[PDB]
């Protein structure tokens, strides 16, 4: 439960960060992230019988 | 929800009407302002001034009436 | 992060241009304040004025050879 | 691999090919590459785009001046010029003429000042003489500067035949001006 | 050669150690840590290629250290060498993209800053790339200017090919300003009559006003009348309204009083009395001036109807 409380926290106060900044943090956080990382995201995002 | 489709007459002062318009008044704006002077310039007229005089006069128009009922 | 680099560059637009509110005037510079040439005359001008300044060096050429009779 | 389909296929397929091709390139090739497949893309874009209409004097512009900048060879950039100028306008009225007739004008201008050969700019500036309906409208832009283009080469006496025949088929008061001026510069 | 509980672990150990060797002023050292950290194992070095020495190499912590002492002590050509790496394996960040062209530029390297950019561009999907290509059309222009127009246009198309309309609107307006300055005057405008479409619909009347402002700025109003037609028929019915109300002020302003109240009869439909009180104000007023009886019992007749359009709910 820490471990899963870690990853929301931290991402957490990094929105409330960029918010504070004036920044939107999608963007902030996707200029940090690899590519892979969003590979895996973009992998998960009656015509017959 | 729904709206019609804008449909307008056409404009009175076409397009080539309005090059006409354009090119004479181009001309007698320019001869204006060609010149100046000193005491004979009084033979002048501040024609673009009175022009927009003109425009401000004329701008006041109206459909006629009782053409039928 | 300097996250929003391009809005520097495009200022000239969004203050005077995304944004405009009315007008009620007419004149004879507002009707046609430029001509469907303009563009294509501006690029000529660069290649065109070599040949006003050979123009006046040929015409020169034309009289000093018709004085030199 | 992009290269030789470019060579084996008609360019209205190949346009995958070409964007690919100037994506392979744009990355892992290098400037004098990169752009010489931009240029031929955007070659193969204006005349596609010239098919689809001929009368997209923009299209004309815009190519013409690519073959100018990039110094193409003097008979692709003059051949060129003979298959915008085909594009007459089906019109009587000098407005759709305005935009036109700098195809021929800058015809002109490119084979006086870039291919330096007056004996056919002279011929450019004759055949648009031969367009112009002159008794419904005219362009005075034609026949000063083809006056002044036999000013150039000190030839006054084929000047003065150009120019008052301009007064003669088409009294204008940009042409009577424009005379005047002359003769007194002379 | 120890177990630990994952990558993240282990890869602050590898900085740990060219950390200390760079403190230590064993620069070479440090250097070879790196480059012994971060070498990529083949299918056959180790037990299995899932375990946390055989992943290590993919934490971009690792290859952003590494990188970072080459700037610092290594040539620029094995700085590109890292930083190609680093993009070949998808471990560069967009950030350390934009940090690879921000090198290669400050040795002056322009045209090899263009290709990092181009290959960041080739990595990620939007919206991941959108500071990418920011910070790539501006240097572009910056650097070039009209000097490669033609190339120029073509990465604001490769942009625009495949921007999403919320982030669209920036790009529109940086490509006209270059079309606007160098280009031909149909292709600003083309831009705009793009732009005024690929924008999405919340701000897409802040863009019909700008293709209004300057196709009137150059042609007047005369050519400017069709695009309000369009505005009027396709953004959303509150900003239909208002070009309506400023359409008319034109057509009065020049003359057109019998187009004046096609465009007020036209907006009167979609603008209820009972709250748009403005609107009918508007109207009033124009017909009370250049109208007369007829047009005038016309007014209220369809005020009436569209009143009447609500209160039988
Ligand atoms: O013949 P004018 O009454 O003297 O007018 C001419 C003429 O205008 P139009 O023939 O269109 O009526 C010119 O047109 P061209 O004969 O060259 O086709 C035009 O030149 P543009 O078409 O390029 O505008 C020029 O204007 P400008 O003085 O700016 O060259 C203008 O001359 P004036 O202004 O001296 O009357």
């Amino acid at each position: 439960k820490k471990e899963r409380d870690q990853w929301q926290v931290k991402e957490l106060q990094d929105r409330k960060a960029a918010e504070d900044k004036g920044l939107d943090y999608e963007r902030v956080r996707s200029l940090e992230m690899s590519a892979d990382v969003t590979e895996k995201l973009e992998q998960k995002r009656f015509t017959s019988y | 929800k729904k709206r019609s489709k804008l449909v307008l007459p056409e404009p009175q002062i076409s397009d080539r009407e309005l090059e006409q318009i354009v090119k004479i008044g181009h001309a007698s704006d320019s001869v204006r302002q060609y010149i100046d002077g000193t005491a004979t310039s009084g033979l002048l007229t501040d024609y673009t001034e009175s022009a927009r005089a003109n425009a401000v006069a004329a701008r006041t128009m109206r459909t006629p009436m009782l053409k039928d009922t | 992060m300097d996250l929003d680099i391009v809005q520097r560059e495009i200022t000239e637009h969004l203050k005077d241009v995304l944004h405009e509110k009315a007008i009620d005037s007419v004149d004879l510079a507002m009707l046609a304040p430029k001509k469907i040439d303009w563009d294509l005359k501006r690029d000529i001008e660069s290649k065109l004025q070599k040949l006003e300044r050979r123009t006046q060096k040929a015409v020169a050429t034309i009289i000093r050879q018709r004085l030199a009779e | 691999i992009f290269k030789y389909g470019l060579d084996n296929l008609p360019s209205n397929r190949t346009e995958e090919i070409f964007k690919h091709y100037t994506q392979h390139e744009k990355k892992f090739g290098e400037r004098v590459g990169i752009e010489d497949v931009i240029i031929s893309k955007r070659k193969t874009q204006y005349e596609k785009m010239v098919e689809e209409n001929g009368y997209n004097y923009d299209a004309w512009f815009d190519y013409l001046r690519l073959l100018e900048n990039e110094e193409t060879d003097r008979e692709e950039v003059e051949d060129v010029y003979e298959r915008a100028i085909a594009n007459i306008p089906p019109h009587s009225e000098k407005r759709y003429w305005r935009r036109y007739i700098y195809l021929w004008i800058n015809y002109a201008l490119y084979e006086e000042l870039v291919a330096k050969d007056f004996d056919r700019a002279r011929q450019v500036y004759k055949a648009c003489i031969d367009i112009i309906p002159h008794k419904t409208f005219t362009f005075a832009k034609v026949w000063i500067m083809f006056a002044h283009f036999e000013i150039r080469q000190l030839d006054l006496n084929a000047a003065r035949k150009i120019m008052g025949v301009a007064i003669g088929k088409c009294p204008k008061d940009k042409l009577f001006r424009a005379y005047i001026d002359l003769e007194l510069q002379l | 050669i120890s177990q630990f509980g994952g990558v993240s672990e282990l890869a602050n150990v590898w900085c740990a150690y060219a950390e200390m060797e760079m403190k230590h002023k064993r620069a070479k050292a440090a250097l070879t840590v790196m480059q012994r950290a971060c070498v990529v194992p083949k299918p056959g070095d180790y037990e299995n290629m899932q375990s946390v020495q055989a992943r290590v190499h993919r934490s971009p912590i690792l290859w952003a250290m590494y990188a970072d002492y080459e700037e610092c002590c290594g040539t620029v050509e094995s700085c590109r060498k890292v930083y190609d790496k680093m993009i070949e394996l998808r471990v560069a960040s967009p950030q350390m993209i934009m940090n690879y062209a921000m090198f290669l530029e400050e040795n002056e390297y322009f045209e090899l800053a263009f290709q990092a950019y181009e290959k960041g561009i080739a990595l990620f999907k939007w919206p991941g790339v959108f500071d990418i290509w920011n910070t790539y059309l501006v240097k572009f222009i910056k650097r070039y200017g009209g000097k490669k127009l033609e190339r120029a246009r073509d990465l604001f198309e490769q942009c625009l090919e495949n921007c999403p309309p919320t982030h669209a609107k920036y790009i529109f307006l940086l490509y006209a300003k270059l079309e606007e300055e160098h280009g031909l005057a149909r292709h600003a405008l083309s831009i705009y009559n793009r732009a005024c479409s690929g924008v999405d619909r919340a701000d897409m009347h802040s863009m019909y006003n700008i293709y209004i402002k300057k196709v009137q700025e150059m042609y007047g109003i005369a050519q400017c009348r069709p695009i309000f037609e369009r505005a009027i028929s396709e953004l959303p019915e509150d900003k239909s309204r208002a070009m309506s109300l400023r359409y008319a002020q034109l057509e009065t302003t020049v003359g057109e009083i019998d187009r004046a109240r096609a465009i007020y009869a036209h907006a009167a439909e979609i603008s209820d009395p009972k709250v748009h009180v403005k609107f009918w104000d508007t109207w009033k007023n124009f017909e009370v001036a250049h109208g007369n009886e007829a047009t005038v019992r016309d007014m209220l007749r369809v005020r009436r109807s569209v009143e009447a359009s609500y209160n039988v709910n």
